[PDB]
């Protein structure tokens, strides 16, 4: 109901370009500490960035033959590793950079070391070859499947990836700390997209074709079936406090879902005429989320969980970003916020990442 | 016949005129090309051709004096009270100092810059200034009036820096600081055997925070060195071996965990997000203030290393400046979100009178005042441009604030060369290839360093 004017603060603006990847850039995330931002793309390039004025400080080549799909650093501020997902291996990864002391070096190599010796498998643990030892890549977990998505739980010690292709082993859990990989969820039935952890609870979300399916990982039980109504989801995203939801599909819907009235979709929202390809929302306490979609742009919006005064949640589109180009017929491929600020990061099929305040 | 006259009353800060002469009755239809000569006349100030603008009540005068009159609610047999200032020297173009990377930071030693004051009281200049210029190859640059390199700062590999530097500043003729993503300081020795040929060698090697550091202010004469880091803490330092204590060994490019190595006198993590600025107090050195992402200008204690005030903005800040007005302490604080915040440290939040700067067209990264202005000041944002402010200029906000403080527009805008040079119309997206890094205004001129790897200089 209200007016984007009385819903500031929004980003409105391009500010700052990230330049280097050769092809599309396939996955973008911002560190836990908001200083440096990451990539990965068609070169097979992991690259990580001084955020505000766009300078390369780190860059790194996983595999000649294999993209890197998505990157994902791990929640932790007590650490600085990155994970990246290129073909069919997980790379854990300690980018060069400045926030690194000789102690936070200690500390993310303690983590990455502690699984070992823990007493066609799901998943294969091991030293990725001297060459990415040399630059900071520690850790190669090889997956029976190509990896299309990455989801850290918030304590860092548990992370999933979801293999579209990979049948019976299409999700996975991976332990840290163990080392360990496991397949926990065997009737899935549909074609797993992507995944994520919690917010606050020990749960689960896994997304099909047309469905979110949500499991007790405690149990490894299904609790409730989450129905967008979407011919194929393409990515999702959960609200810090765990009780919303916001679906991106190829059909070009973006679906917000109140779990706590409904498994049928709130709202429906049609602000692009290409495929939705993200969806992120704001995990720091700022009213926004957004999507990007294949026209090349990214619609910001303003989002309200409900509350005391709020019977259903407030949603009001702000503003709609412009300035990826367009390349055979892909736009925008990934979002990520700021922990903080009003700020966004993107994803360009242009070769480039674009930042937005 | 008697053409219609508007009565006018001149005063003035520049020093000024009899109070006999400073009313007078003046054609209604005058502009400021026809005040400034009467204020060039014989019988005014017999100056022969200053070129002066004129400021009623905050706002420079365009057109004719009863365009204003009718503007406003006055009524042409109302009494206008114009204040003339010096009309701004433009700072054109002039040269380039050509860099193979990016240009991080930039400051100037001359005979009127705060080095080259500290220095006279090791040795002084006469017509052979130099310009300092940080870069992201990790390599300090000395230049001169002729823009050829002197000397250059020795690689990684012999003591120099091992990452890219962020911030530089002389200290004195003598000696230089800088910092970088090493996490490191370095104190320099510089020596000039001709005036073609000089030399940087480490005199510090300087460690204590957990990030980059980005920004740095020095003193010159008490050896004293101010540090802001991403970390969000502010370091306060010494630039001479005695006085620095001890490293924190972890901190060391050694651990696991030639040149003299040593730690700060001060480091306080007073911020909840990176660290943007640090600078010196201009009046008092025992005062410090540091502005960060977390939307806080602080003021520090030196000597007690406390915060005795703290001051929330609306937006994050990403550079800050101090001014003279000693009548008051008055900040300069850039923002992310495009635009100045004029402020005073002790507000503990900004009133309904507070200062805007706007024009910018992105990030805000680097502010320094005028030389001979006190209430002028230039700016270096990510948009590619700098941008001349003058705090005189003044008119109420618009529904861009809602009606809140007031709003001052550039009187003057520096454009990035490079760009310019294409001859093309349409500029960079988000300063795609010319951000502004840095920017020092100096009596020398105008120069600013950035993304498009040059120093560009400007001046009239
Ligand atoms: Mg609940």
């Amino acid at each position: 109901l209200p007016s984007p004017d009385e819903l500031k603060p929004f980003p409105t603006v391009q500010q700052t370009i990230f330049r280097g990847h050769e092809g599309r850039v396939r996955s973008v995330a911002i560190d836990p500490t908001g200083v440096a931002l990451a990539t990965g793309g068609d070169d097979g390039t992991v690259r990580v960035w001084e955020l505000l004025t766009g300078r390369q400080v780190w860059s790194v080549k996983l595999n000649g033959d294999e993209a890197v799909n998505t990157v994902r650093w791990r929640p932790t501020k007590d650490t600085f590793i990155l994970a990246a997902a290129a073909g069919e291996d997980i790379f854990l990864m300690i980018p060069t950079h400045p926030s690194v002391t000789p102690a936070l070096d200690q500390a993310s190599r303690d983590i990455l070391n502690a699984g070992f010796g823990h007493a066609e498998p799901p998943g294969k643990w091991a030293r990725p070859g001297t060459r990415l030892e040399d630059e900071g890549v520690l850790l190669r977990i090889t997956v029976r499947s190509t990896i299309k998505a990455i989801s850290w739980h918030r304590r860092g010690d548990h992370f999933a990836t979801v293999s579209p292709s990979g049948q019976r082993s299409s999700v996975a859990i991976h332990t840290l700390s163990k080392h360990l990989t496991q397949i926990p969820f065997r009737k899935l039935n549909g074609l797993a997209q992507t995944a994520s952890f919690h917010p606050l609870r020990p749960l689960f979300f896994v997304a099909t074709q047309r469905s979110i399916r949500c499991y007790d990982l405690q149990k490894l039980e299904l609790v409730k079936i989450v129905q967008p109504g979407a011919k194929w989801i393409s990515s999702f995203d959960v609200h810090p406090g765990g009780d919303n939801l916001v679906v991106g599909s190829y059909d070009k819907r973006l679906l917000w879902h109140d779990l706590d009235l409904s498994n049928r979709p709130y709202k429906t929202m049609r602000f692009h005429t290409e495929a939705i390809r993200a969806v992120r929302f704001h995990k720091g306490g700022l009213p926004l989320f957004a999507d990007a979609s294949d026209d090349g742009s990214l619609q910001i919006f303003h989002g309200k969980v409900p509350n005391d005064q709020l019977e259903n949640p407030t949603i009001v589109p702000v503003k709609m970003l412009k300035g990826h180009k367009v390349v055979n017929k892909l736009g925008v491929l990934d979002i990520d916020w700021h922990p903080r600020e009003p700020w966004c990061v993107s994803a360009g099929a242009d070769g480039t990442a674009r930042l937005w305040m | 016949a008697p053409v219609a006259q508007v009565k006018v009353i001149f005063t003035t800060t520049e020093p000024e005129l009899p109070e006999s002469k400073r009313q007078l009755l003046v054609p209604a239809d005058i502009r400021r090309y026809g005040l400034s000569r009467i204020l060039n006349s014989e019988s005014m100030l017999d100056t022969g051709s200053i070129p002066f603008d004129f400021l009623i009540n905050g706002s420079f005068l365009r057109s004719s004096l009863e365009d204003y009159l009718t503007s406003n609610g006055l009524s042409l047999e109302t009494t206008l009270t114009l204040q003339y200032v010096r009309s701004l020297i433009p700072p054109v173009y002039e040269a380039s100092f050509e860099h193979d990377d990016w240009v991080s930071a930039v400051d100037v030693l001359s005979a009127t810059s705060p080095a080259g004051r500290w220095s006279s009281a090791a040795a002084v200049q006469p017509g052979q200034e130099r310009v300092l210029s940080a870069s992201y190859d990790g390599l300090l640059r000395i230049w001169n009036a002729s823009g050829s390199v002197i000397a250059t700062s020795p690689s990684g590999s012999h003591g120099g820096h091992t990452a890219s530097i962020k911030a530089a500043k002389f200290l004195t003729s003598d000696r230089l600081a800088s910092a970088g993503m090493d996490r490191t300081v370095r104190v320099w020795k510089y020596t000039e055997s001709d005036h073609f040929t000089g030399e940087l060698k480490p005199t510090l090697e300087l460690y204590g925070h957990t990030g980059s550091v980005d920004w740095l202010d020095v003193d010159g004469h008490s050896k004293h060195i101010l540090t802001a880091s991403a970390d969000g803490a502010i370091g306060f330092w010494s630039a001479s071996k005695a006085s620095a204590p001890e490293p924190d060994a972890s901190l060391l490019p050694g651990a696991h965990v030639s040149t003299a190595q040593r730690g700060p006198l001060g480091l306080w993590s007073i911020h909840t997000a990176p660290a943007t600025a640090a600078i010196f107090d201009p009046r008092d050195r025992t005062v410090a203030y540091s502005a960060s992402q977390d939307h806080t200008v602080r003021t520090l204690d030196l000597t007690t290393g406390q915060v005795v005030s703290t001051l929330t903005l609306t937006h994050p800040l990403l550079s800050l400046s101090a001014l003279t007005r000693t009548t008051s302490p008055l900040l300069a604080a850039g923002t992310s979100a495009r635009h100045i915040t004029m402020v005073d440290p002790r507000a503990s939040s900004a009133t309904t009178s507070v200062m805007t700067l706007r024009g910018h067209a992105n990030k805000v990264v680097s502010l320094s005042p005028s030389p001979e202005n006190e209430y002028s000041l230039v700016s270096g944002s990510h948009d590619g441009t700098c941008r001349v402010w003058d705090l005189r200029s003044v008119r109420p906000a618009t529904k861009e604030e809602g009606s809140l403080g007031g709003v001052s527009e550039p009187v003057y805008v520096i454009e990035r060369e490079s760009w310019a040079s294409k001859g093309k119309k349409k500029r960079p997206v988000a300063g795609d290839g010319c951000k502004v890094f840095s920017v020092v205004w100096d009596k020398l001129g105008i120069f600013s360093g950035g993304e498009d790897k040059k120093v560009q200089v400007n001046r009239g």
